[PDB]
């Protein structure tokens, strides 16, 4: 989808 | 109350611009305090280098979406550090993500903040409560489409995209 993550990008 | 700072792009060494922030100083004190000592390189790491955001780069460009940096420790978004430790609490989510142009600071889940953060490109509602948004793209938004044009979709940047100077202003 669409987040901002540091380390596991999600969907 | 609020300060300012920083940034000149250059891609592939060939410089785009400066990009100016103005930064919640008021509202996230000490959330907008860690992005001004990344800014100046005032403070020393973990390690033995200063905590700076100089040569760090955008590892992560998504078009109508976000431009995300700051990671100065591993540069593909699994590390960073801040002046207070590896890592630190949300400060609050008074601030949403209602318009383009906002610094907001990316994390891994709750109380996980660092040194990596996004600049959105346009509004972000589904990231309200969830990221700390401490900043505004004041002068330079035309730098920030410009990188823009450097992401994909999946995210990925081809052309280097870096910071080469940036400093309070």
């Amino acid at each position: 989808x669409l987040l901002v993550t540091a380390g596991l990008v999600l969907a | 109350k609020r300060s300012k700072v920083f940034f000149d792009i250059s891609i592939d060494n060939s410089n785009a611009g400066r990009i100016i922030f103005e930064l919640f100083s008021d509202i996230t004190p000490r959330t907008c305090e860690n992005f001004r000592a990344l800014c100046t390189g005032e403070k020393i790491g973990s390690r033995g280098k200063n905590l700076h955001y100089k040569n760090s780069i955008f590892h992560r460009i998504i078009p109508q979406f976000m431009c995300q940096g700051g990671d100065i420790t591993n540069g593909n978004g699994s590390g960073g550090e801040s002046i207070y430790g590896r890592s630190f609490t949300d400060e609050n989510f008074n601030m949403k993500h209602d318009q383009p142009g906002l610094l907001s600071m990316a994390n891994a889940g709750p109380n996980t903040n660092s040194s990596q953060f996004l600049i959105t490109l346009v509004p972000c509602p589904w990231l309200d409560g969830k990221h700390v948004v401490f900043g505004k793209v004041i002068e330079g938004m035309n730098v920030v489409r410009e990188m823009e044009k450097e992401g994909a979709k999946s995210g990925y940047v081809k052309r280097s995209v870096v910071i080469t100077d940036c400093g309070e202003w």
